[PDB]
């Protein structure tokens, strides 16, 4: 399986972290940094943030069916809007690809890890 | 919890004129809003998406804009084919909700019905019944009254009526009346008469045939 | 070529259940949402709920959560809506829609008409409507067809297999003694009739019965002969 079992591993670990996103400083900051760096969000796509109890699309509060602000296009001269990701999951990618990163983080992280291995050895 | 309200419950205005519909939201929905058009006897088509932009294939005379709570869809140089019912929805927060529905009627010139009357066919008479059909096509305005007379006496029982809304092109309404009897009660009588009133001409419009109408022409 | 084909119209006794199926084509099925919208016969559009195939997540309107359940079968590239505990109100048309790459609902299904009724499938009877001996110089003549005794709606009606478009009036049927009856007319120039024939085509999907009725000028001698 090689790559495929790797995708399974990564998706499983980041879904687990998302489900406990607000209990883990380590994972919280890890996910925040990864998303802000690779301009990505989640596993297969940003929809994964729906499995967090606060961001589920049938949740009561306003964090429902939205995505944490680290998935917005942070590389702008603008200041941080915490609510930039709200109410974006029920809508299909191209509506919000101007507002948030839509690709998942698994694939982007793995393609970077591959193409930047020439320096990793020696 | 986000309910939509459309302002013109029923709005009719004349051709070439500019009309406007309002769609008010209960809560701020920023720019997440859509307008659709439903021609009568048809499935809905998408008209406007995201408040401002027009969906591909929509004629440029349609425009829409507004802010969060209140939105407007405006039609300039109104055309007859735009006779339809128009709806708006929001999409910011699920569950998505629709608008009350606004009916659009054209205001046109006084036409008059082109009435035609039809005797029951032999195919229907074989099945034991007889229905005399009466068509009133391409008439404006919508208000009209149709009644049936069997041998000079008005029958008010057994009549079945159907009304259409303004046709997309020509801007005129049309109506149909069927009168169904048993062949027993059909061929026991002779002259069947269909009468109509529609304001335009004070003398009402009446058509008929006698079951011996055939005998007149041939003198068989 | 983005298209959505739904199920054929359905008839169910009160309290039963229906499975509407919606097959999609032209796009990657798993990437885009599918919304369902119900229109009761004399009202506007009403929003059932949404479902995303790639994850299987579902959201319902509160009213229909009890009565409906949404599913997908990725291999079929099809979505399904299952309605249960149907009420006399639930008789309505149901659409499945896929939205545009931007927010609007771009692609609508044709509609599946679900009639909650005890009454049984009754095929129609089609009778021609041609005039007798009467005033013929009124520019164009008019002919028609009557479709009586059909259940349940709908009936697809065409004229000359689609040749006659202008001046064709198809009136919406009305329910009588728990039976439906419908009529349609066409106005064509007098010179064409009866040189160029006029035929009406009636399709009833429930009875699977499509009948072509030719309109004939009344033969006055057949009236005396009959």
């Amino acid at each position: 399986t090689f790559r495929q079992q790797t995708i399974d591993f990564l998706n499983d670990n980041i879904r687990r972290g998302i489900e406990n996103y607000y209990d883990d400083l380590d994972f919280k900051n890890i996910m925040d940094f990864v998303q802000k760096k690779f301009k990505c969000c989640g596993g297969e796509d940003y929809r994964d943030w729906s499995k967090n109890q606060y961001h589920d699309c049938s949740a009561p509060g306003p964090l429902a069916c939205g995505v944490p602000y680290t998935c917005c296009i942070r590389d702008t001269t603008e200041v941080v809007n915490t609510m930039c990701g709200y109410k974006t999951i029920d809508k299909e990618r191209f509506s919000v690809q101007d507002v948030i990163y839509v690709r998942g983080c698994t694939n982007a992280v793995i393609i970077w890890f591959m193409d930047n291995l020439e320096v990793l050895f020696q | 919890d986000i309910q939509m309200q459309q302002s013109p419950s029923s709005l009719s205005a004349s051709l070439g004129d500019t009309i406007t519909i309002t769609c008010h939201a209960s809560q701020n929905i920023n720019a997440w809003l859509s307008w659709y058009q439903q021609k009568p006897g048809n499935i809905p088509k998408l008209l406007i998406y995201k408040a401002s932009n027009l969906y591909t294939g929509v004629p440029s005379r349609f425009s829409g804009s507004g802010s969060g709570t209140r939105f407007t869809l405006t039609i300039s140089s109104l055309q007859p084919e735009d006779i339809a019912t128009y709806y708006c929805q929001q999409g910011q927060s699920s569950p998505y909700t629709f608008g009350g529905g606004t009916k659009l009627e054209i205001k046109r010139a006084d036409a008059a019905p082109t009435v035609s009357i039809f005797p029951p066919s032999s195919e229907q008479l074989t099945s034991g019944g007889a229905s005399v059909v009466c068509f009133l096509n391409n008439f404006y305005p919508k208000d009209i009254n149709v009644k049936w007379k069997i041998d000079g006496s008005e029958r008010q029982n057994g009549v079945l009526n159907s009304w259409t809304d303004q046709d997309s092109k020509d801007s005129t309404y049309s109506m149909s009346s069927t009168l169904t009897l048993t062949k027993d009660e059909y061929e026991r009588h002779n002259s069947y008469t269909c009468e109509a009133t529609h304001k335009t001409s004070t003398s009402p419009i009446v058509k008929s045939f006698n079951r011996n109408e055939c005998l007149e022409v041939l003198f068989q | 070529q983005v298209h959505l084909q739904q199920s054929g119209p359905e008839l169910v006794k009160p309290g039963a259940s229906v499975k509407i199926s919606c097959k999609a084509s032209g796009y990657t099925f798993s990437d885009y949402y599918i919304n369902w919208v119900r229109q009761r016969p004399g009202q506007g559009l009403e929003w059932i709920g949404w479902i995303f195939p790639g994850s299987g997540n579902t959201y319902y309107n509160k009213e229909f959560k009890v009565k409906a359940t949404l599913t997908v079968d990725k291999s079929s590239s099809t979505a399904h809506m299952f309605l249960s505990s149907l009420t006399s109100e639930d008789s309505a048309v149901y659409f499945c829609v896929r939205r545009y790459d931007y927010d609007g609902f771009a692609f609508w299904g044709l509609g599946t008409l679900v009639t909650v009724s005890a009454a049984k499938t009754t095929p129609p009877s089609v009778y021609p409507l041609a005039p007798g001996s009467a005033a013929q110089t009124n520019s164009m003549v008019t002919l028609g067809c009557l479709v009586k005794g059909y259940f349940p709606e709908p009936v697809t009606v065409t004229w000359n297999s689609g040749s006659l478009s202008s001046g064709v009036h198809t009136f919406p049927a009305v329910l009588q003694s728990d039976l439906y009856t419908l009529s349609s007319s066409v106005t064509v120039p007098s010179s064409t009739w009866p040189s160029q024939t006029v035929t009406c085509n009636v399709a009833h999907p429930a009875s699977s019965t499509k009948v072509d009725k030719k309109i004939v000028p009344r033969d006055c001698l057949e009236v005396l002969f009959q």
